[PDB]
């Protein structure tokens, strides 16, 4: 739960480079698969649970 | 500047120009800076000069 963003999945180290003002992230099908930690600047890939 | 229900959503962007004639041709994104939660009716604006 990152400021209302509720979901399930695994948080893996991503290689993306988010903008200094962008925290959330969605794919083509409007599915949240990437988000950064609002406490420490570090991207986290959201892969769906098995 | 926008008139959202609670937020103002101040946008800004600084880019160098060389034409000096009018609005230069080219596409540049406008990155948000601050979102002030100011809920008030705004129907008139006026800028300041130094």
């Amino acid at each position: 739960n990152f400021n209302g963003l509720t979901g399930t999945g695994v948080l893996t180290e991503s290689n993306k480079k988010f903008l200094p003002f962008q925290q959330f992230g969605r794919d083509i099908a409007d599915t949240t698969d990437a988000v950064r930690d609002p406490q420490t600047l570090e991207i986290l890939d959201i892969t769906p649970c098995s | 500047f926008k008139n959202i229900d609670g937020y103002f959503k101040i946008y800004s962007k600084h880019t160098p120009i060389n034409l000096e004639r009018d609005l230069p041709q080219g596409f540049s994104a406008l990155e948000p800076l601050v979102d002030l939660p100011i809920g008030i009716n705004i129907t008139r604006f006026q800028t300041l000069l130094a």
